[PDB]
């Protein structure tokens, strides 16, 4: 699978690890998310990734499913 | 379609270690859903902060500089206590407008120290 | 301690274009935004729009959209601003200036833009566009 990631410069796809198969967003509030929105992680992952309290996650499994929002249609 | 405005007095004049205060008031929307940060320009150079996210003062700026926000003018005012020559300089508040996506400047307002004592 | 070193001052014919640079110390943008200022002779600072090469997207002010393109070479550690079909009105000294809250941090990004305050300015280059058109 392909997903983007916010890992790079600038933010980007990359082809996943063997035995990740699904992409992955997280988001979450910071001080600025009244104005800057929240912040997001997006990458790739074996499960979908564990969840603590406000925080958001979801996962897709197709190629480049997970884009930043600003990347996305 | 037009941006909100921020207006401020063109000019502003006090003697020196007087308290001056130059407001920027808010055209359309609350001035509390934007933040709003001024700057000092002096002739023939660029912009530098003085304060920033309403009431922040930059590492190095003189605590004489404070912000405020008064929601019941729909204002921003940024005040220079114990005035000095120096500080005569134009000064802009900024802030932005969500609705177009865009920067709001001021129109700058002018500091000038009084050489003379008037009363 | 980034510093913003821009182009020198020019001076151009009606309908023409200008592109002025701005080069960034340090080797990087990082997830920085990078705007660009203008200020006609005597008049206030403008936003013209800005650039988050971290993204690769750039914003404009409706005044000057499709008629400014605001770009950046990451690799170069360079901006620019291209401002065509030149005219009285673009008089002015255009500056870049640094949007001090960075976009990015620790492999996530913030989601919406948002131009915060400009921390580190350019000294500014001076365009004189000559008369008519």
């Amino acid at each position: 699978i392909v997903c983007h990631t916010t890992a790079t410069s600038p933010i980007s796809a990359v082809t996943c690890p063997p035995g990740e198969n699904l992409c992955y967003r997280k988001m979450w509030c910071d001080a600025f998310c009244s104005s800057r929105g929240k912040v997001v992680e997006l990458g790739c992952a074996a499960t979908c990734p564990s969840k603590k309290p406000y925080e958001e996650v979801t996962c897709c499994s197709t190629d480049k499913c997970n884009p930043h929002p600003k990347q996305r249609p | 379609a037009s941006n909100f405005m921020l207006t401020q007095p063109r000019s502003v004049s006090e003697s020196p270690g007087k308290t001056v205060t130059i407001s920027c008031t808010r055209s359309s929307g609350s001035i509390g859903s934007d933040y709003v940060h001024w700057y000092q320009q002096r002739p023939g150079s660029s912009p530098t902060t003085v304060i920033y996210e309403d009431n922040q003062r930059p590492s190095g700026v003189p605590d004489r500089f404070s912000g405020s926000i008064d929601s019941s003018s729909n204002s921003a005012s940024l005040t220079i206590s114990g005035l000095k020559t120096e500080d005569e300089a134009d000064y802009y508040c900024q802030s932005y407008d969500r609705s177009n996506h865009e920067v709001v400047f001021g129109g700058g307002t002018k500091l000038t120290v009084l050489e003379n004592l008037y009363f | 301690q980034v510093q913003l070193v821009q182009s020198g001052a020019e001076v151009k014919k009606p309908g023409s274009s200008v592109k002025v640079s701005c080069k960034a110390s340090g080797g990087t943008f990082s997830s920085y935004a990078i705007s660009w200022v203008r200020q006609a002779p005597g008049q206030g600072l403008e936003w013209m729009g800005g650039i988050i090469p971290i993204f690769g997207t750039a914003n404009y002010a409706q005044k000057f959209q499709g008629r400014v393109t605001i770009t950046a070479d990451e690799s170069t550690s360079t901006a620019y601003m291209e401002l065509r079909s030149l005219r009285s009105d673009d008089t002015a000294v255009y500056y870049c200036a640094r949007d001090n809250l960075g976009y990015c941090s620790g492999g996530s990004c913030y989601s919406d833009y948002y131009y915060y305050y400009m921390d580190v300015w350019g000294q500014g280059t001076l365009v004189t566009v000559s008369s008519g058109g």
